[PDB]
């Protein structure tokens, strides 16, 4: 694991933080249900719920997600085994992992606690997220998707604001990606949602790849930039009513597949940012930009060179002390 | 309305699509579902009118509905396992005639509910229980006021009728939409699996089933499943809802093949 860190191109602080997290993982052995003390709820969703817990043996603060599934015991054990790959998913742009176990009919996934929550929660407080902040967010998502592709040969499958986590150290990390094929299958038996970030090619059941995650990132970037889920697109009057001078689920899916993708409004955002999300939301995945092209896009090259105090902005927005 | 003082909430069982089930005591073993709904006053009256209908239901294949509390609903507690657990978790050893009998009793309870002008809205193996062995009990029927008003789909995708997915008209619920959901339960019984085992994307299922691009793979039905039962599964899950049979005809077809 510490050798796999040298294969990553990190700055010195990113290497120190990963080495520190790997050290804390040594203080974690088997994970049992009776070893955790709840502190607070962090949020809930369709699949399950998340708690902030204290692992009494190690003393480490963790985020414990509980997914309720009615599955065969063999499928459950295979899910626990497939989740062990997360022990080797160590990157500045990937949420850390502590362990997974089963109890009370619930598969528990204990992971690194991100005291900034998800960008979904940050957006509800900020209203909109500035373009320069979204530049750092885009770089983190592209690099996280690149890490999963090169180091683990998997795609994310569920990129959206709620699965992009932040913390008081300014870090931006991906989570809830499809590391367990059995867990993806089991969660397909789900309740109907109210919105979607799924690419048009995955909705139609044709061939897909990380290009689908690029679409989801583009749709996520528009939502955080305008402060509203962008399907259907807003009116020109709604734009001035948001920057200054409801469809049901099937209708949204039909819109994603059969209607032009949303776009950022002109004027309030730079032309580089507008072109960036346009290349992310090209409906044909073969015409859509890929991870290599996005990293050398003019918007990313400018954002990468900018000095942005993201941790300070989080502190001033959600009240998260550094 | 039931007095909360007489309700002794014991253990927590789990949560579903519109509430959280607790075991309790109220003049006997009772099930209490803490509904996920601060309700609007217009909705509270629509709820009280539904409860008056559901409380009068009386059938051997239907779970008893007691009343409401203050929001929560009190139903008959069932100590058996759900059909979903028997088929997909425990993998209970069922004979073919036992699977047909489960299909028959489920059609009897549905025929009773529809003859009483009650749409289930959420028919699935999770809401079917096996009581004292092989006695079907249907639960979580009706409750449109607390499951949802907003004309948006609510419930499990796999059993949802295509016209209910689309929600093109404000009310896509009918006796035929329950028959589609019942047909998916038949698919569970006669395959031991869930539909669309090759699709691991919830949003893909919603879209393809809504457009008619995806339908249950009927080649996976058991080889010893009778041809009349195979046709019944195909008739219940017809994409066009006007082509689906109703439960009087469904029950007669099962009774015909059962008596050979
Ligand atoms: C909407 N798109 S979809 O239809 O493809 N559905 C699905 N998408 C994507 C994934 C899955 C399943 C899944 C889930 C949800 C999952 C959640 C948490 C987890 O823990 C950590 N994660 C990252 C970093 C550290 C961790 F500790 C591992 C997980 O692993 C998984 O495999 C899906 F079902
Ligand atoms: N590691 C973590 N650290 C801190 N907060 C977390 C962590 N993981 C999840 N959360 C929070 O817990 C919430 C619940 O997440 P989750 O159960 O995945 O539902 P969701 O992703 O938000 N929506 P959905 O994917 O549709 O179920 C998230 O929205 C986050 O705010
Ligand atoms: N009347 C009942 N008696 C005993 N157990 C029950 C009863 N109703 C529900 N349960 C159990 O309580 C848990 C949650 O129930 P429920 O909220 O109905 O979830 P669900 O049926 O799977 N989804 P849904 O019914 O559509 O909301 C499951 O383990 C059920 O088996
Ligand atoms: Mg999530
Ligand atoms: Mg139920
Ligand atoms: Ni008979």
């Amino acid at each position: 694991l510490q050798k796999k860190l040298e294969e990553l191109e990190l700055d010195e602080q990113q290497r120190k933080r990963l080495e520190a997290f790997l050290t804390q993982k040594q203080k974690v052995g088997e994970l049992k249900d009776d070893d955790f003390e709840k502190i607070s709820e962090l949020g809930a969703g369709n699949g399950g719920v998340v708690f902030k817990v204290s692992h009494k043996p190690s003393g480490l603060v963790m985020a414990r997600k509980l997914i309720h599934l009615e599955i065969k015991p063999a499928i459950r054990n295979q899910i626990i085994r497939e989740l062990q790959v997360l022990h080797e998913c160590n990157s500045p742009y990937i949420v850390g992992f502590y362990g997974a176990f089963y109890s009370d009919g619930e598969i528990s996934i204990c992971m690194e606690h991100m005291d900034g929550g998800s960008l979904d929660q940050v957006l509800k407080k900020a209203g909109r997220i500035p373009e320069q902040i979204l530049g750092k967010v885009s770089i983190a998502v592209i690099k996280g998707l690149t890490y999963l592709r090169e180091k683990h040969k998997i795609m994310h499958r569920d990129v959206k604001p709620s699965n992009i986590l932040v913390n008081s150290r300014g870090e931006i990390k991906l989570c809830d990606f499809g590391v367990s094929g059995q867990l993806i299958d089991a969660m397909a038996n789900a309740f109907v949602g109210t919105r979607s970030y799924m690419s048009p090619e995955r909705l139609q059941g044709t061939h897909y790849s990380v290009q689908s995650d690029i679409w989801s990132m583009g749709l996520s970037l528009v939502e955080m930039a305008v402060g509203r889920y962008p399907i259907p697109p807003p009116d020109a009057k709604e734009l001035e009513l948001m920057f200054g001078c409801p469809m049901a689920i099937f209708e949204l899916l039909d819109y994603i597949v059969n209607e032009p993708p949303p776009k950022l409004p002109s004027g309030v955002f730079s032309l580089e940012f507008q072109d960036f999300v346009n290349k992310c939301l090209i409906k044909n995945p073969a015409e859509r930009a890929d991870l290599k092209q996005l990293m050398v896009h003019a918007f990313i090259k400018r954002s990468d060179a900018e000095e942005v105090d993201f941790a300070g902005w989080l502190c001033s927005t959600i009240g998260l002390n550094q | 309305e039931i007095e909360a003082s007489e309700v002794m909430l014991s253990t927590r069982i789990g949560s579903g699509s519109f509430g959280t089930v607790y075991k309790g005591k109220w003049h006997g073993d009772v099930a209490v579902k803490i509904l996920k709904v601060d309700p609007t006053p217009e909705q509270f009256q629509a709820f009280r009118n539904e409860v008056a209908v559901l409380r009068k239901t009386r059938h051997v294949n239907i779970l008893l509905f007691m009343g409401y509390m203050t929001l929560a609903i009190v139903t008959q507690w069932c100590e058996g396992s759900s059909l979903y657990k028997h088929l997909h978790v425990q993998e209970t050893k069922f004979q073919m005639f036992q699977l047909i009998d489960i299909a028959r009793q489920t059609a009897q309870g549905m025929d009773y509910l529809h003859a009483k002008n009650i749409i289930h809205r959420d028919m699935k193996s999770n809401n079917i229980f096996l009581h004292e062995g092989l006695t079907v009990k249907i639960g979580d029927f009706g409750l449109a006021t607390v499951k949802s008003q907003v004309e948006q789909p609510t419930g499990s995708v796999l059993w949802m009728a295509p016209e209910v997915i689309r929600m093109q008209d404000n009310n896509p619920f009918s006796f035929q939409s329950d028959v589609y959901s019942y047909g998916i339960v038949l698919y569970e019984l006669m395959t031991g699996e869930l539909p669309y085992s090759h699709i691991n994307n919830r949003d893909q299922i919603i879209f393809m089933v809504g457009r008619g691009y995806a339908s249950p793979d009927l080649s996976k039905l058991y080889k010893n499943c009778p041809k009349a039962m195979k046709r019944l599964v195909a008739d219940c899950v017809k994409k066009v809802k006007e082509e689906r049979p109703l439960f009087p005809q469904i029950l007669s077809s099962i009774e015909l093949l059962q008596h050979s």
